[PDB]
């Protein structure tokens, strides 16, 4: 689970662009305010690699 | 010099160009400096 990928807020990356920000991803109307709840989750996900 | 970025805070990389009397340093770092930035004339 060392390798991680990204899920943005419907914003495609530019050519040769790299992001490091780990803010909580929001999918709903309410703000996440740092709490991963309903329609709010951490955008960095780990591979299985078994 | 100049600062370039989206939010210019600790959560985003920002580009900084400093041209003092000897050389130019360009650093792409996420360190957050104060708004309305200043440079000291004398040490
Ligand atoms: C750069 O920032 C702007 C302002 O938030 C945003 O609209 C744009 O999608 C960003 N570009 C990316 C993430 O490639
Ligand atoms: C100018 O900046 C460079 C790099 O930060 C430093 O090495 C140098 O001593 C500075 N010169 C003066 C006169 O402040």
């Amino acid at each position: 689970y060392n390798y991680l990928y990204r899920l943005f807020r419907k914003s495609n990356l530019k050519p040769f662009e790299r992001d490091i920000s780990t803010e909580i991803y929001q999918a709903g109307n309410k703000p996440c305010n740092g709490v991963a709840g309903f329609n709010c989750y951490f955008p960095l996900r780990s591979y299985g690699f078994r | 010099g100049w600062i370039f970025g989206t939010t210019l805070d600790s959560k985003t990389q920002s580009l900084l160009i400093v041209n003092n009397a000897t050389n130019v340093v360009i650093k792409v770092c996420e360190f957050q400096f104060c708004n309305d930035p200043f440079l000291d004339v004398y040490y």
